[PDB]
Parts: C-alpha cells; structure tokens; sequence
RNA sequence: GUGUAGUGGUAGGAGAGCGUUCUAAGGGCGUUGAAGGUCGAUCGUGAGGACGGCUGGAGCGCUUAGAAGUGAGAAUGCCG
RNA sequence: AUCCGGGAGUCAGACUGCGAGUGAUAAGAUCCGUAGUCGAAAGGGAAACAGCCCAGACCACCAGCUAAGGUCCCAAAAUAU
RNA sequence: AAGUCAAAGCUCGUUAAUGAGUGAUGGCGUGCCUUUUGUAGAAUGAACCGGCGAGUUACGAUUGCAUGCGAGGUUAAGUCG
C-alpha cells in the first residue's frame, strides 16, 4: 500500500512485502513489532492526518541485528602536532514489513 | 607459587619513561624540554644555587 | 640484545598504500606522498560528512518550490499554512510526494490553502 | 544511500515556449527566462542533469531600458593586445545586432561550466516578429513575474 | 514569587561579571532552564544579565 | 539498572595500553610444509590482530614474569 | 579558597571598543591602563580574509528550531503588506 | 594542492555483505616539516626507494609506591663455596 511512519527521528514510506532498515529496537530476531505513529495513508484514497492520524497501526517482524561499515574519523591540525583516531560501527536492525494499516 | 605463574606484589613495579618516540606519548620533539635556551642543549643548566 | 628492524616498517607503509589505490599519478607509489594525500582525504571526508546533510535540504526545498508554486502557493506560505493547520510532514517526504504522487500533493496544498485562509 | 529521485539522462521531456519582449525592462525578462531554462519549475529538478526547456524570444527590438541606459550602459571588450580596450557599444545595440543584447544579459546570469553552456544553446532570440520554428509547435508564456 | 530563567545566548566574548553571574545560577548550556525564588538579590542578578537571558514570571 | 553531568586545545603534568629481539618455566606446531614474500571484498575505539589462495624449503609460535643496541618522513643526514 | 610536598613551560606578543602620553590630537607607528578574540578555535556572515559580528566539534543519521546575516538569477528562501 | 560528497552508464562476481572496478556530470576545497605575533607563502628542508642513525650507565642525594622487622634497623672488607 502506501504509508508514512515516525521512527527514530525520521520518516519512511512503507509497502507490504519489503524490508526497511531502522535504528535499534530492543527486540529479538523474529518477534512482532507495531509502530504507533502514521502521518499519511496513500494508495488511491489519501487519508491526510493532523499529527498522528487516529487509529492506524503497522505490523512487521525483525530478521537481523547488524552494524554498518566503519566510518573512520581521523582529525589532524597542520603546523602543530596532533592526531586523534576513531572508529564506529553503527548498529541497525533490518525490519521486514507486513500488514500495513489495519 | 609456581615458576610459570609468577605475580609481583601489586603496585610494586612501575614501567619507565622513554622520551622522544613519537608525538602521541606527549614527549616527542624536544623531549619534554620546550624551545631554545641553555636549559635545552646537551648538558645545559647552571650550577646549583 | 641488538633489536634489528626486520619487518616492522613495511607492514605499516604497505598498509598505508592500499589505502591509496587509484590516485592521479605518482601519489600511489611514493610512501611519502601517499601519506599526505591520505591525510588531506581524511580532512575532506570529515568536513563533507557534515555537508551531505546540508544539501539534501536545499534540494528538497527547490523541488517543493517548483511543484508547489504551480498551485499558487509560494514555498513559504505552503510551509506556513502547513505548520498552522498542524500538519508535520518531513521535507524529504514532501519532496518525494511532490515528485511522484501529484494527487496527494495537491490534496495537501488544498488543506493548507484552507488553513491560512482563516 | 537511500531513496531520492535522481533523474536519468533521456527520461526528461523538454517543451517549447515563446516569450515576447514588448516594453519590458531588460533585467526582469532575462531573469524569468534564465530561471525557466535551467530546469526549475519542474519538480523533477536535478542539479547535474540538463532538464531544461527551449526558449524563443520575439521582438528583441522593443525591449525597454528605464531612465538612461539608453546611452550610458556601456558594454566593453578587450582584444588581449596593448591598448585594445574597445568599449565600442552602448545601449545602441537595440538598433543593430539586437540579438547580442539578450545573448549577453542572459549568458551572464547562468553558471560558468559545461552544463552552464550546453544549457545556453537552447536559446533562440529574434529581433523580428515571427520565428521559423513552427516545425516544433511552441506555446506561449505570460509575464506577471 | 518564583521565576523561570533560561539562557538564550552565548557567553563567548563577554566579561566575567556576565560569566560569573550566569555560572552562579545553573546556566551551563543554551536553552537550559532553572527555577528560582525572587529575593531582592536574584532580581539584581537578572537585571545584570537581562540581555543574555529571557525570563518568565511564573 | 536508571537518572544527572561533562568530553577543542601548543609548551607541559598525570594515567592506561599496542608492537620488536632475547631469557625462564609450562604447554605446542613443523617435508601431510616454519620463518620470509605477494594477493584478498575480514575483525577491534587506537597502536593493531586473524583466516584463506600462490611462491618458498627449515625452524617458529601461545601463556606468566624478566632485561633492553625496542618503534623514523625531514638533521643543505651517511651508504647502495 | 588556604597549607605541605613531587614536576614544568613561560620572560620577542598582535589587533580591535574605550582614556591618556610622544608624534603633526598622521601611520597596520610607539609606550601604558582596562575588556575580548587570536596565540592554543575549527563551523556561519563580511565576494576571497588569524585579531571584526554570531557561536565552542566525543561519534553516527538522505530528521526538526533558531542567532549574525538574508529572501529576482549565479545561490536557499517575499518579485511580501 | 589533483581530492572528497553526490552520480548515469559500462564490465564484473567476494573472507557473502546495506558487494568490486571505472567514471560522463555537479558541490566544496590554497601540500608536509621547522621557526614565528602571523604561513599557501614569493621565509626554510626534502630528487626518489631501501638500510643505519638521538635522554643511556656507574657512584652519590632526595620524594612517592611496595615489602621485612619496629624503639630499633642494619651490615662492610674478608673466608669456605
């Protein structure tokens, strides 16, 4: 179908049968998940909504827990003598979507 | 206490300070001494008092 | 006790090189210039990682400009009315809608037109 | 990486427009024109693909210059030789070579790279009153801009 | 009564009187808020840091 | 657990770590291929560490403690 | 904040509001008092720009609000009332 | 200052994972080291690759950590080994 959801600090467009990457969730590999907030219901009859269209949910399950590739951030200052070195592997939980608004 | 399990008394042996091995130790390039001045040649410093 | 310098250096240098595959000349087979190039590339990567987030706003903004203006709503008054009728879509989604789902975008523009009309 | 629309090369369709210049100050006509050309007003804007249109300007003799600038807006050139500074023209090009006028007063207000050049050859300016390009069925724009 | 105090600026480039008046209240970062009673000294501090801090009279 | 708070930085002070050679004990690998060399789309916050493919043909890892000719990009450096 | 003790670098500063000196009430001059910034400060504005205006980066995101300054086109936003 | 962020197409197929190579086109952007109030400096050093190449040791003195005894602590030269 066609829907919009608030997760993390961002929005996403959601369709039945496609996966979606999001931020960490505190749930395990293969349990149900419900997102509260919807902003639009699309398709062929647009249900525009004042913030959080009343009574609209989104099911879906989780399939993995994995981080990204490293984002090295080495800073240096010229003519002076200094380096700091870093590293990062941000963890994002892939989420398969099913059963948009019920 | 066995040969292959030796442990020294804790807090009883420090490590060392080898100066002038790279700008991350904090003591490279003028070896913790600063800029010019006869405190910074080889064997500088005045007599005592 | 004589510690020779057998293979402690090449590991480091050839680790630097591989980080410089494909530089426009002799900046991929000179262990002195590859290092400076890698350094400046690190600076640029850091700075621009803070610009990737700037642009896409200006881009979505121009697209909302183009599409919206066609409905007689300036790119300000649309946002103003929207934030007045208590609608809170994110620009990125507004840009995407303006490009693809023209019917829905026009619906929103109609609601906003109604909003600041009060 | 995520999902944002990035126009390809050929999917973009260009149109044809015809704009008059009867009693309009040089600046604003050029401004509207230049905005149309770069590809704006199309929500399919992409800042490296050339989604522009084709503009055709008529009556480039009856363009208006407000106040003076009939005899003061002095153009210039230089021939890269000693003492070559030839300021020949004035606001007289309205009479002669009236194509030259807009073909600078717009070829200024664009970017300065290849995109900003291949985005310029879509211009066609005619001092006269009718164009030969009926082979492509151009439409008309209005100006309350 | 009580007063709500909020930092609305930066102290970078303003002398100690302003800095050492702010720090004395609990204003560390921008848009941080502290609620305080209204003596005849707190109002003095507010009158000396007016331009840097906007305040509601709850 | 959960809340509160802080995390630019030269001279410089403090603290905790990576890596090389050797010695000691314990436990190991090696013509069914060790050290060394090359290639790889891998792992940790860092210095850094593994795994596999080819070459190569006789010695080297791992743990705990110890001692240092222990870490190099600049000296109009010295040698090829 | 004071006291006892272990370990240093520093003794060539600069400009900008302000008030004074010598100068010619001239100098990006020189010599003091006082506040900031630079030195040891990256990001925005002043076309480009140490010392001016705004503001202090642990890190990630293709989310949201504002300051100085801006809103015809290069170049994001009012051809606003 | 020769890159990074964005990216069409074209050829691939790996330690199997939000894959590899190249790159039309757009945004942004004045190397490294030392010395200086201040650097891209038109101040000063490096032609390139490899190898060597700089706070150590003996004898004193003092303070922190730790260990053995505590109104006590403690051997030296020297002999057998």
């Amino acid at each position: 179908m066609y829907a919009i959801i608030k997760t993390g600090g961002k929005q996403v467009k959601v369709e039945v049968g496609q996966a979606i990457y999001v931020e960490k969730l505190n749930v395990e590999a293969g349990e149900k998940v419900v997102f509260d907030e919807v902003i639009l219901v699309g398709g062929e009859s647009t249900k525009v909504g004042a913030p959080t269209v009343a009574g609209a949910t989104v099911e879906g399950t989780v399939e993995k827990h994995g981080k990204q590739k490293k984002v090295v951030t080495f800073q240096y200052k010229p003519k002076k003598h200094s380096h700091r070195k870093q590293g990062h592997r941000q963890p994002y939980t892939k989420v398969m979507i099913e059963a948009i608004n019920a | 206490m066995k040969l292959h399990e030796l442990k020294p008394a804790e807090g009883s042996r420090q490590v060392r300070n080898r100066v002038g091995r790279g700008t991350s130790s904090g003591n490279g390039k003028t070896a913790g001494r600063g800029q010019k001045g006869q405190k910074a040649r080889s064997g500088g410093g005045v007599r005592l008092g | 006790a004589r510690v020779k310098g057998g293979t402690v250096t090449r590991k480091r240098r050839k680790k630097v090189l591989k980080l410089a595959k494909g530089y426009y000349g002799s900046k991929h087979t000179l262990f002195k210039s590859a290092k400076e190039q890698v350094m400046n590339s690190y600076y640029y990567a850091f700075r621009d990682r803070r610009q990737k987030k700037r642009d896409f706003r200006k881009l979505w903004i121009a697209r909302i400009n183009a599409a919206a203006r066609m409905n007689g709503l300036s790119y300000s008054k649309l946002m103003h009315g929207l934030k007045l009728a208590e609608i809170d879509i994110n620009r990125k989604m507004l840009a995407d809608l303006a490009v693809n789902d023209a019917a829905a975008f026009t619906a929103l523009a109609e609601q906003a037109k109604d909003a600041l009309s009060k | 990486m995520r999902t944002t629309y990035m126009a390809k090369a050929g999917e973009v369709e260009r149109k044809w427009y015809v704009v008059d210049a009867t009693d309009v100050p040089l600046g604003r006509l050029s401004a509207v024109v230049a905005s149309v050309l770069r590809g704006k007003n199309k929500p399919t804007f992409t800042p490296h693909v050339d989604t522009g249109d084709f503009v055709i300007v008529i009556n480039a003799d009856k363009v208006k210059l407000t106040g003076k600038k009939a005899t003061d807006k002095i153009y210039y050139r230089h021939s890269m030789y000693p003492g070559g500074l030839k300021s020949v023209t004035a606001g007289e090009l309205r009479d002669k070579n009236s194509r030259r006028l807009i073909e600078t007063s717009v070829k200024g207000m664009l970017p300065k790279n290849t995109l900003g050049r291949k985005q310029f050859t879509k211009l066609n300016v005619y001092g006269g009153a009718e164009h030969p390009h009926a082979a492509q069925q151009p439409e008309v724009l209005d100006i309350t801009n | 009564a009580e007063l709500k105090i909020t930092l609305k600026r930066s102290v970078i480039g303003r002398p100690q009187n302003q800095r050492a008046t702010v720090k004395a209240l609990g204003l560390g970062k921008v848009n941080s808020t502290v609620t305080k009673p209204a003596n005849e000294a707190i109002k003095g501090m507010v009158n000396t840091i007016s331009h840097l801090v906007d305040v509601e009279e709850v």
